[PDB]
């Protein structure tokens, strides 16, 4: 790996939705 | 054994609703047919120039159509590296339990496991052929990358090697689901918090894992153990990746993670 925790993080908030 | 039963479910339906491609549609363009506009093909240069043009969409006009290829195949990857990883993180934040982790200790689970997770998934759309590029659209064959200028001829061989033998063991959806989980909440990731609820939430895929593998492939009783390899083979894929993809950066370094990746990376999600 490495260090893209960039990219994830922003996935991490700015969503909604779910069952 | 009530909660821990829909558990494998509810990781499944993760999967099977975060996850743009997966193995059944995957199967059914390459073995497939009902569809008589197939996969482009990109067996050489000229091909793979049309490909990676229209893809880009700022390439009929700019000038970016004639670079060495050996490092343009090295940018679509990653017009295809942000869709991919962000899926792996809904779906994981849809796999029961790991919501609570606390954030941090979110994106030190992902960040390890995020490799791993892809080159096992990689394996659902190769085939001994090539592999499925663009949500199934193109289609790379194996040989065309096995003929670039060194250093790049193997950077794809290794993946497509264990996936052969990978997929050799038919595994499906529903397996790959939690096989993939169980690699995302993997304790043994530096610098982790909580290092204990971690296990604790592990042991219920690695547990259904093993239970499900016996109650869908009642004949390969060493199935699930065999998966316990595989869990280590692809840390050492990445491994190996890690190492292979960084004479690229001191090496070629035009086309890096330069602070370009952000006219589109901010404002989106
Ligand atoms: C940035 C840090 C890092 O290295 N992260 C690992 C990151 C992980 C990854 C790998 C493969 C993958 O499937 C991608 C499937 C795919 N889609 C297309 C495609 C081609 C033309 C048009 C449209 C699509 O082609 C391919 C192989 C998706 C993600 N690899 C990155 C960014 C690049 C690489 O691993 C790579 C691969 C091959 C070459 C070579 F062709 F020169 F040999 C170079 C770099």
């Amino acid at each position: 790996n490495m260090g893209l925790e960039a990219i994830i993080r922003k996935a991490l908030m700015g969503k909604y939705d779910q069952w | 054994t009530a909660d821990l039963k829909s558990l494998a479910k509810r990781i499944y339906e993760a999967y099977l609703k975060n996850f743009n491609m997966n193995k059944v549609k995957a199967r059914v363009i390459l073995s497939g047919k009902a569809s008589n506009n197939p996969p482009f093909v990109i067996h050489d240069m000229e091909t793979l120039c049309m490909a990676e043009k229209t893809l880009v969409a700022k390439l009929v006009a700019n000038g970016i159509q004639n670079k060495e290829a050996e490092v343009r195949i090295f940018h679509c990857c990653q017009c295809t590296s942000v869709e991919t990883v962000t899926e792996l993180t809904e779906f994981a934040k849809a796999i029961p339990g790991f919501a609570n982790l606390d954030l941090n200790d979110q994106v030190t689970l992902l960040k390890y496991g995020v490799y791993e997770a892809i080159f096992a998934m990689l394996s659902s759309v190769m085939n001994k052929d090539g592999m499925l590029v663009a949500y199934g659209n193109g289609f790379i064959t194996r040989e065309f990358l096995k003929s670039l200028r060194k250093p790049f001829c193997d950077i794809m061989e290794p993946k497509f090697d264990f996936a052969m033998k990978f997929n050799a063991l038919e595994l499906d959806d529903s397996d790959i689901s939690l096989f993939v989980a169980a690699i995302i909440c993997c304790g043994d990731r530096p610098g982790l918090l909580n290092v204990g609820h971690i296990e604790k939430m592990q042991e219920g895929i690695v547990h259904v894992l093993r239970l499900h593998l016996q109650s869908n492939h009642p004949d390969d009783i060493f199935l699930f153990p065999k998966l316990l390899q595989k869990m280590a083979d692809l840390r050492q894929l990445v491994t190996e990746h890690a190492q292979l993809v960084q004479i690229i950066k001191k090496t070629e370094s035009d086309a890096a993670l330069h602070p370009l990746l952000q006219e589109i990376y901010r404002d989106m999600y």
